[PDB]
């Protein structure tokens, strides 16, 4: 019975928490793959003198 | 084009041989997979064969190298591990004949039959499977009726009637009953005679995997 | 007897909690993007020596290196520049569900039915991989394992535990229980303070380190979970499971925001992975093929296909030049 | 009256060297690129190559056939094409019995089989029916060569010590020589293939039915219709070719025209085996079956 | 093999 007792616990926790507008982390998502995206190999080709598998 | 790499090619090579030949020594051996229903029986086959996390026995029979595979350590969910031991040639299911009464014990290990049985890993692996305790369940049968784990059993409560019909319960669960054969033994004492049924039953499984290699089956 | 009434308002209120904050969807923000669907990655290298499934394999820090791990007992550590195999590991136990390589790069991790964390020391005065711990303290199988550092490994287990070792030491510094459910996998945090773990009860719970309680709890998956990895960022993670479906949840939003799902898809996934930039997610299904699905908008974007049986492990270099898959047709191939 | 006898060779070479060069290849590329190596799938590339090479050799046999007996290409085109038939069709030979002998090695003794019997051993086997083909083929790369024919014709007729210019001699050498090559045919050839394959086959037949392993008759109808295919294709060619060894001297004067033709058209049936070894080894198998059409 | 005569 220990279990339900710490579960509800936990489950306190979990409910106190800051969240924030899922339009923001959406857009800290968007804007993070924008910023990184030229160094990504993968997104778009790199060339092979620069590509080290050939 | 290559200057002091021509000797990381080399070790390269020389340890690939290495994987080789321990690859080679590795395929060599059979491996078996004992899935034993409960402590009970499961135990008892492993000592009787030459000799925490999933205990490997190895040991050797007419020249040929066996691995079992004692996975009881492993409670936990059995679809998620299950998967590792898909080249088994063999699953060594392991039943206590004198688990009818106790708890309702018969009707799991049915269960767990029928889990590895019809699994979709272990389609064309053959099953032994042993039936310990005989000992005891002769003489359990005597004062304790097969009736109270089978209600539809209609035969004369002695020893080989009823073996014969948990066995034959134990057999009619493989929908399967093409690709997979139900090897099954009632364990003697001996260990040269439980043995000989494994040494048996994985020589008939090589033959059948050959046939099935070369075409013929 | 009052605490499950108790518990079930807690959900009810985390779940309107969660509403509240799911202003918009994932979808409808990231709408006017640039479709970055033309994905093709030709095999630029076929790793080839292991004689049996490939379980696990883990990129080094160098984007160079990786360790592989497989069921014929051997851990290959190859030079994927090159195809040459630097080291090859003979593992006291073939059974080996996971690897990983330290961020410094002097030690390796396997373990698997064992529930033995193995640590084999690299870099050793003498010519040979050595097995410095043997880290023995999990009931249950061992799913994923990750170096924090060289003294600090991360371990999710088939017991419902993830454990925090001290390799000199080998005795658990933290115990992270809560899970109901077989852990499937591991994701350390970029800054290495959190990670994430994946369970078969298809919720996965954030993690901290430090003191090891679950910070948050995310479910969404229908069944088992059996691949996590975090975004970039490491404020959210994606998520592979049994129900052909990869999730996206953001930390802070504590909630999913995208499902990555095709009807044709109807097969469970082995293994997920994010590319440099977080833009595309590289989900490894074990319909043979891997699939490259464009994390902003779940329109896949691409296919791995070049594996006979299921691709059972997929890793992205550190600097993101290269996918490897590793398959249980004992062959690992690098793409780019 | 005997003409008809002449266009079933013509076809029989043609459906052989069309079916045999499309169906083999695809042996080589599933077998030997798409799939992993085991021992027997080796054995089936090892028949595959020599039952290829020979099928691709084959146009120059059906033009031979055409200029009733001129070879046109030249010396080394004869000295290569004939080097490499009698290497094929010996091999494509030694390796059904080899593969006999496999399948009858992995049925009666499993243990050694499971021990034993990996990809290394077999390719350190898989040499010795090369090994024997290219030995057993040293009297054509050694003596066979273009021959001018003074009625305006060129043959290709083993010449025989050419040291010797004695009309009456070289009869005698040649039928001397080609008596030896026809006991190794039927002694090497056929009757050492085709007791491996009959014995193997026989006592995988017996085991499986004394043990009652198998549970349907595709395993006895497939080894029927095998060591029958071999026995039916080889057995008009070898028959006829030793009724000719041991009427040589007769032969080589022209005088008996019929095993003339009985050499033509049963050797069309002994080439038929070539083609329709993929048709009986690989394509029987459902693994090889689902294999070709994933490949594509 | 091949009956060349
Ligand atoms: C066509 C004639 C038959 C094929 C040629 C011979 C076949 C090989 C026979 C010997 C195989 C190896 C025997 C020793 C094996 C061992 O080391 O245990
Ligand atoms: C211990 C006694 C063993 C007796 C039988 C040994 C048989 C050896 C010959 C095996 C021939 C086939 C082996 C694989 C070769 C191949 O098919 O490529």
């Amino acid at each position: 019975i220990a279990q339900a007792r710490k579960l509800v616990e936990q489950l306190k926790m979990e409910a106190n928490i800051d969240r924030i507008k899922v339009s923001k982390a959406a857009a800290d998502l968007m804007a993070y793959c924008e910023a990184h995206a030229k160094e990504d190999p993968l997104l778009t080709p790199v060339p092979a003198s620069e590509n080290p598998f050939r | 084009l290559s200057a002091e790499d021509k000797a990381a090619v080399e070790r390269s090579k020389m340890i690939d041989r290495n994987l080789r030949e321990d690859g080679e020594k590795a395929a060599r051996e059979v491996k078996l997979l004992l899935l034993g229903a409960g402590e009970s029986g499961k135990s008892t086959i492993v000592k009787q064969m030459k000799i925490t996390g999933i205990v490997e026995t190895h040991f050797t029979f007419k020249d040929l190298h066996f691995k079992m595979f004692d996975v009881g350590a492993q409670r936990s969910e059995r679809k998620k591990w299950i998967h590792c031991f898909e080249g088994v040639t063999a699953i060594i299911f392991c039943v206590a004949l004198s688990d009818y009464d106790l708890v309702n014990r018969m009707h799991e290990s049915m269960k767990l039959f029928d889990s590895i049985c019809n699994n979709k890993w272990f389609t064309d692996t053959s099953i032994i499977l042993f039936l310990n305790k005989k000992d005891l369940f002769e003489e359990k049968i005597k004062k304790s009726p097969l009736t109270i784990c089978y209600p539809e059993y209609a035969g004369s409560n002695t020893y080989e009637e009823a073996a014969a019909y948990i066995q034959c319960q134990f057999e009619d669960l493989n929908k399967r009953k093409d690709t997979k054969e139900i090897y099954t033994h009632f364990t003697c004492s001996t260990d040269t005679k439980n043995v000989q049924f494994v040494f048996d039953a994985v020589t008939d499984v090589i033959i059948k995997n050959n046939l099935k290699d070369c075409g013929l089956f | 007897d009052e605490l499950r009434q108790e518990a079930e308002q807690l959900k009810n209120q985390i779940r309107d909690a969660r509403k509240a904050c799911a202003d918009a969807t994932l979808s409808q923000i990231t709408n006017n993007i640039d479709p970055v669907g033309r994905i093709q990655m030709r095999t630029r290298r076929t790793l080839r020596g292991h004689l049996a499934k490939i379980y696990a394999m883990h990129w080094g820090t160098d984007s160079r290196l990786l360790v592989s791990a497989s069921q014929d007992g051997k851990l290959i550590i190859w030079d994927s520049y090159t195809t040459n195999k630097v080291h090859a590991i003979p593992l006291r136990s073939s059974w080996v569900m996971t690897c990983a390589y330290a961020p410094s790069g002097n030690y390796v991790a396997c373990g698997g039915l064992d529930n033995i964390c193995s640590i084999y020391n690299l870099k050793t005065r003498e010519g040979n991989v050595r097995v410095s711990r043997e880290l023995a303290g999990h009931t249950g199988y061992l799913s994923c394992c990750r170096f924090l550092d060289d003294n600090q490994i991360v371990t999710s287990s088939g017991d419902t535990t993830c454990a925090l070792w001290d390799i000199e030491t080998g005795q658990q510094t933290t115990t992270f229980t809560g899970h109901t459910g077989d852990v499937m996998s591991l994701s350390l945090a970029p800054d290495t303070r959190l990670f994430v773990s994946g369970a078969c009860d298809a919720s996965a719970k954030l993690w901290d380190v430090r003191e090891g309680m679950c910070r948050q709890t995310f479910t969404g998956h229908e069944s088992d979970i059996n691949a996590i990895c975090f975004f970039p960022n490491g404020n959210a993670f994606a998520t592979g499971s049994d129900d052909a479906t990869c999730r996206l949840f953001d930390l802070r939003a504590d909630q999913e925001l995208m499902t990555y799902s095709h009807d044709n898809i109807i097969c469970g996934i082995t293994s997920v992975s994010f590319s440099k930039s977080g833009r595309l997610l590289l989900a490894g299904y074990d319909d043979f093929n891997c699939n490259v699905w464009d994390a902003l908008k779940a329109d896949r974007a691409g296919v791995l296909a070049g594996h006979d049986n299921r691709v059972s492990c997929l890793g992205v270099t550190d600097d993101g030049m290269a996918v490897a898959t590793g398959s249980w047709d004992s062959f690992l191939k690098i793409w780019n | 009256g005997y003409l008809f006898l002449d266009i079933i060779t013509y076809l029989v070479f043609a459906v052989t060297f069309v079916l045999g060069v499309l169906g083999n290849g695809l042996v080589i590329w599933v077998a030997g690129f798409r799939m992993t190596h085991t021992v027997t799938t080796i054995s089936y590339l090892n028949l595959a190559v020599a039952d290829f090479c020979f099928t691709s050799t084959l146009p120059f046999f059906m033009v031979r056939k055409a200029m009733g007996g001129h070879w046109p290409f030249g010396w080394f085109l004869c000295k290569f094409v004939f080097t490499i038939v009698d290497i094929n069709l010996f091999g494509s030979v030694f390796l059904i019995a080899l593969i006999a002998l496999d399948r009858c090695v992995c049925v009666l003794h499993p243990v050694w089989t499971q021990n034993h019997r990996t990809v290394s051993l077999a390719k350190k086997v898989i040499i010795g029916p090369w090994v024997m083909a290219l030995l057993l083929t040293l009297p054509v790369i050694i003596r066979v060569t273009t021959v001018p024919g003074k009625t305006g014709t060129v043959a290709c007729t083993f010449n025989f010590s050419p040291w010797t210019n004695d009309p009456k001699e070289r009869i005698n050498v040649a039928v001397a020589m080609l008596t030896v090559r026809g006991i190794i045919r039927f002694i090497i050839g056929f009757s050492a293939p085709m007791s491996i394959v009959a014995v193997s086959y026989g006592l995988i037949a017996t085991k499986i039915h004394k043990q009652g392993l198998i549970k349907s008759s595709r395993p006895l109808r497939v080894l029927s219709f095998v060591a029958a295919a071999f026995f039916l294709c080889w057995s008009p060619y070898q028959v006829v070719a030793l009724i000719a060894t041991v009427r040589i001297r007769e032969l080589l004067q022209g005088m008996y025209k019929e095993i003339g033709i009985a050499v033509d058209v049963t050797s069309a049936l002994a080439f038929f085996n070539s083609c329709l070894n993929p048709m009986l080894y690989v394509f029987m198998g459902q693994d090889f079956r689902e294999r070709l059409i994933h490949a594509l | 093999m091949l009956f060349i005569i």
